[PDB]
């Protein structure tokens, strides 16, 4: 389904994809925060009166969303977490128009057993519960996270880029019987400056800071308690794609030296999609900031990429707003929230 | 020695209600034995046996309430089901269950005395007690005022 | 009327229809015979047939895991209490119907898991299974770029079966022994594997040399790979390394001998655990590690 | 009300994590206390037999006893001081000895019962059928449960076979009673001990009790006696969300050398064990005890020696400090037998979201 229908009555569409493509929209929260407004906009607006029309329709807007950018994955995410909770309403709905529903548990094996309202309203207050859970994550980090880290412990965190990771960190060293110290990768090419913020914000606070460049990372894994992951997006298998530079190395060095690793996330931030392969996934770089003067960039063909991906076998845990998941299973969390057809849309 | 059912027929009918000893659990459901129908084994499934987590419930322990669906009357097969009986009617199984328990507890003392077969002597009373007059217990609660 | 001489009659038969789904199929023409209404005296008669099944067979696993889903699906028919006999007809028409899903199964799997082989990636291949290669098949439908690496199974000489299996497609092959196997990681991107069985606990019920290969994958970081039709789950729990159902030799040690007759025992059928996989592909989804556990707690509700 | 600070020992530099303390002779309490409460807190204090299965088994038939010995008063209705008297139970127990998980699914399952039941029943008709559910409800999660653990034992233990164990854990007692009794196999089991309590000597007493063939050994010589080992079975405390072995001292030392020297671990555990409080090392949460325990040299608990230690608050920085609770690492053990038969600790948590 093209946009044709969707023009004059929707506008914010095409702006959405404009932030997009020329990345004026920045941080997956953010991302998520615009698709939520865009799909409380396409519900408010349109006429439809048929519901299996409608969703088929959420579901080609939601594909045409991925194909325009492929690194949104907090607005894929949040499509199919209101898809399946349109889904279960719906199927509450026809069990009361037809007219045990109720064996066990909440299982899967869908290649077993066969098969007006305010349906519109839940569908908006579903979009509201979305914002709040986006609003508040912090809180039910803090409850599970502040109770694994001890006095006298060293910190060592690659991506200083996620929001959520400082403010985290900030609530544990408010509390006065906690006591910890800070190594940071610098990670060059990207990270830069949001490292230098994030020096300063933890300098701000009083908690002691150390600025580690990104070749002194094995210098000093025998000396490091704890390794702390900023990602972005968390996938099926365990694995991560982190805000940029300089992570899977470090976690390489916590393996080696069995230290370790701490992932801090989102259940939004969190994927029901499966990556194959980092080949596609991963975005890359520009290298002009590498280096200057373009008649020896002829000869000099130099590599840079922005998003890192870590492998499942590094990471222990994600903490997130609900609680601490082992790799092994936060799929689990995932069907939770999103259904298996709402992958490929 | 225990044997001989508590009726006139060897086997079951449709929509007869029954009590069971449970004997066997899990796969299929239970092989057990029944203290309302005779002692040979009728089989029951898991399903039947849950209405409504479950491995807590059962587990081969006291005694429930069941109602016999499907019946061979060639070599010996029974089903049953559980869920089906109404809540009215469990008071009445469990009347029938313990009426059943006094006839056995009562024709066991004459095979113990005498050293006959306890099923000759369970043919020879079941004619008019159970067939004529009603059910055995109140022939005998009738037999104890008056003769 | 008889199960074993069923599945005995499949000799030139075989592929797209599996080795399980045609026990499955024997399953339910003995079924609807005799008639299924009466629970007593059919479930016991199933129940001896599997059994008189489990004892004819030789080196085998699946068979046992498939009898379990039926029973499953034919306990879960009257779940709803329906009527005695719309219950029965869909039991019934399942069975033609379970078979007809391995077809939609294989269409599901061979462009799902096509995804996995990237841009030209140097593959090496062992024990072979009909979802492994109908991936491997469907990327050369697709028209992308893999190179393959035949390994020297030992069961009854598999290697070159395997060789001349992917000699008619048209990608080029070369043999390598087990023995050198390890010498061999380094070159590969990826090493894939077909299963006989997955685990409760999350590993692998494979053949003559396959924990062997996870380990060695394991020590080079390089990726290993399950792929398989979502049947094969039993609920084993293999505890040790070397600890398996047999119906042959559990490691003899024979007399002495001059005329050579005693000799080639060894451990046919081999477990690894479950750290050793990297990623596992099935028709339900794309997933991994604790997730066959689910499927089998979802199953036997237990 | 109770006595509560002064400590003995120091406090420590490392590892101050947890309380030290409490009352072992009692001196100045209320006088409302129940005396079967007062017991099993005199009984845990300094307790040679338990670990974690029985004490829970203990405080739910003390309680079955306050419930019983409880008249409801004429004015204030049942919900009313019986939560508060509970309160004043569980702080006590907790003074003398840091509670299991299992004791925590059982004060869960006791404050929902008093919700399921309202203010208008007959008082001798409401307990009397009050005790029956709770001895329905330990009948099914304990004993039947128990039974399950060890049929699904049975069918994994090879015939005629080797097993090394630690602890003082109820269900492989009877796991290993009924392999020497019942199945009638060849088995040689070896039993590993620590220094604060002697748990394995006393489980390897009542295995000589039954007439086993039994080894037994300590921590310091592992090396010498896997160099033979097959099946080593672990006490199980608690499981956590990730699937981490939180169990007794001399555990995972036992679990690392198994994991290396081939043959595996295997942890028989119970469906009330599993709790949703998740960590990562041994410092995290550590039941530490008075280094009280530590003075005795070697044999006996009661020995009474003029030896070389006696001092540790007037010497300086002197900490014989020792541990109780540990941590095993995940990966390490591959099966565990509960209620829901079978599983992996990999899965862990697929028993806490079935209920």
């Amino acid at each position: 389904h093209p946009n044709a229908a969707t023009s004059d009555v929707n506008v914010t569409i095409d702006t959405f994809v404009a932030k997009l493509k020329r990345r004026q929209v920045q941080g997956s929260y953010a991302i998520a925060l615009e698709t939520l407004q865009l799909l409380m906009r396409f519900i408010s607006a349109a006429r439809w009166n048929h519901v299996n029309d409608l969703i088929e329709q959420i579901r080609d807007l939601g594909n045409s969303l991925e194909k325009a950018h492929p690194t949104a994955f907090s607005c894929g995410n949040v499509i199919r977490r209101i898809l399946a909770v349109l889904r279960d309403e719906v199927e509450e709905d026809t069990m009361s128009t037809t007219v045990v529903a109720e064996p066990l548990i909440s299982s899967m094996f869908n290649l077993l057993q066969k098969p007006k309202t305010d349906y519109r309203q839940v569908a908006i207050q579903g979009i509201k519960d979305l914002i709040d859970e986006i609003k508040n994550i912090d809180e039910g980090i803090q409850q599970i996270a502040i109770d694994l880290i001890h006095d006298h412990e060293i910190l060592l965190t690659p991506t200083p880029d996620s929001k959520t990771v400082l403010k985290f960190l900030i609530t544990a060293r408010e509390r006065s019987n906690r006591t910890f110290t800070v190594l940071v990768t610098e990670g060059f090419p990207n990270n830069t400056k949001n490292a230098h913020e994030f020096a300063k914000k933890l300098a701000q606070h009083n908690i002691e800071t150390l600025v580690v460049p990104d070749s002194a990372v094995f210098a000093l894994m025998s000396r490091v308690g704890k390794v702390i992951i900023g990602t972005k997006a968390v996938f099926v298998n365990g694995g991560t794609i982190s805000s940029n530079s300089g992570v899977s190395s470090v976690c390489e060095c916590a393996r080696e030296f069995r230290t370790p690793v701490f992932a801090v996330a989102g259940l939004y931030k969190l994927s029901p999609l499966y990556p194959f392969d980092v080949e596609k996934f991963v975005e890359f770089g520009g290298s002009q900031r590498i280096l200057p003067r373009m008649d020896p960039r002829k000869r000099l063909d130099t590599v840079n990429q922005i998003t890192d991906y870590v492998p499942p076998e590094n990471i222990d845990i994600y903490i997130t707003n609900v609680g601490g998941f082992n790799p092994s299973f936060i799929y689990r969390i995932a069907w939770d929230n999103y259904k298996q057809i709402d992958v490929h849309l | 020695t225990s044997h001989c059912r508590f009726y006139e027929n060897k086997y079951p009918e449709i929509d007869d209600i029954v009590m069971v000893n449970v004997q066997q659990i899990a796969e299929m459901g239970a092989y057990v034995k029944l203290l309302e129908y005779d002692n040979i084994e009728g089989m029951i499934l898991l399903s039947e046996l849950s209405r409504r987590s479950i491995q807590k419930l059962i587990r081969v322990g006291k005694n429930d309430v069941a109602v016999v669906l499907r019946v061979d009357k060639e070599k010996g097969y029974i089903d049953l089901s559980k869920r089906r009986v109404s809540s009215e009617d469990i008071i009445k199984c469990e009347e029938k269950y313990q009426k059943s328990k006094t006839v056995h507890s009562i024709l066991r003392y004459c095979a113990e005395k005498f050293q006959i077969p306890l099923e000759e002597l369970y043919k020879t009373i079941a004619w008019p007690l159970s067939r004529k007059f009603g059910h055995a217990y109140e022939a005998f609660k009738l037999s104890i005022i008056d003769e | 009327f008889n199960i074993t001489e069923t599945y005995l009659r499949f000799l030139e038969e075989d592929t797209e229809m599996t080795m399980p789904i045609a026990a499955i199929e024997a399953l339910v023409t003995l079924l609807r015979i005799k008639t299924p209404e009466t629970a007593a005296e059919m479930i016991n008669t199933i129940k001896s047939s599997t059994e008189e099944l489990i004892k004819s067979i030789p080196n085998s696993v699946s068979l046992r895991a498939g009898c379990d889903i039926f029973m499953r699906f034919v306990l879960r028919n009257l779940h709803l209490y329906g009527d005695w006999e719309n219950c029965k007809q869909h039991l019934i028409e399942n069975g033609q119907l379970f078979v007809s899903r391995a077809k939609k199964s294989r269409n599901k799997i061979a462009e799902i898991g096509v995804d996995f082989i990237a841009d030209d990636d140097i593959i090496l291949v062992h024990g072979y299974s009909r979802a492994v290669f109908s991936l491997l098949n469907h990327a050369a439908n697709k028209f992308i770029r893999f190179r393959c690496v035949v390994t020297e199974s030992r069961p009854s000489k598999q290697g070159n079966q395997l060789y001349t299996l992917l000699e008619q497609k048209g990608i080029p092959v070369t043999l390598i022994v087990d023995s050198a196997v390890g010498a061999v990681i380094d070159k590969v991107d990826k090493v894939f594997v077909g299963a006989e069985g997955v685990a409760e606990s999350g590993g692998i019920i494979n053949l003559v040399g396959t924990y062997s290969v996870g380990v060695l994958a394991h020590n080079a970081r390089k990726p290993f790979y399950v792929v398989t039709e979502s049947h094969k789950f039993v609920r084993m729990f293999p505890l040790s390394s070397d600890d398996l159902p047999m119906a042959g030799p559990p490691l003899d040690f024979t007399r002495r001998t001059d005329d050579l007759e005693d000799a080639l025992r060894g451990p046919t059928i081999d477990y690894t655990a479950q750290e050793y996989i990297t990623a596992l592909i099935t028709d339900l989804g794309v997933l991994t590690p604790s997730a066959v556990s689910e499927e089998l707690i979802k199953m036997w509700y237990d | 009300p109770g006595i509560s600070s002064v400590i003995p020992t120091v406090l420590e530099q490392s590892f101050d994590n947890s309380s030290l303390i409490s009352v072992k002779e009692l001196l100045l309490n209320k006088d409302l206390i129940h005396p079967s409460i007062l017991l099993l807190t005199s009984h845990l204090a300094h307790y040679k037999i338990v670990g974690s299965i029985p004490r829970c088994i203990a405080m739910l038939e003390v309680f079955q006893i306050v419930i019983k010995d409880y008249q409801t008063p004429k004015g204030t209705t049942l919900s009313r001081n019986l939560t508060s008297y509970l309160s004043h139970q569980i702080d006590l127990l907790k003074k003398a000895r840091p509670l299991s998980v299992t004791m925590g699914n059982a004060i869960r399952w006791l404050k929902q019962e008093i919700s399921l039941i309202d203010p208008s029943t007959p008082d001798k008709a409401a307990k009397k059928d009050l005790c029956e559910k709770i001895g329905q409800f330990a009948k099914e999660k304990i004993e039947l449960a128990d039974q399950l653990i060890i049929d699904n034992a049975s069918t994994q233990i090879e015939e005629s076979t080797t097993i090394v164990t630690y602890g003082s854990s109820k269900v492989l007692t009877e796991l290993l009673l009924h392999n020497a009794i019942s199945l009638k196999k060849n088995i040689k089991v070896i039993v590993v001990d620590s220094r604060p309590l002697f748990e394995g000597r006393k489980m390897a007493e009542t295995l000589r009790n039954a007439g086993v063939n039994v080894m037994y050994a300590l921590i310091t010589s592992l090396d010498t006696i896997f160099n033979d080992v097959d099946y080593v079975f672990l006490g199980a405390h608690s499981i956590l969300s990730n699937g981490f072995l939180y169990s007794r001292a001399g555990t995972a030392m036992l679990a690392m050398s198994a994991k290396r020297r081939n043959i595996p671990v295997l942890v028989c555990c119970e469906s009330l064990k599993f709790s949703q409080r998740v960590q990562l090392d041994s410092v995290t949460f550590n039941e530490l005890a008075d280094p009280n325990d530590l003075v005795n040299i070697d044999y006996e608990n009661p020995v009474e020696r003029r030896g070389n230690k006696g001092a540790l608050l007037n010497q300086f920085i002197k900490e014989r400090k020792f541990e109780k609770k540990k941590l095993a690492m995940e990966n390490k053990p591959k099966g565990n037998k509960i209620g829901g038969k079978k599983g992996s600790e990999g899965e862990s948590k697929d028993a806490s979201n079935e209920e």
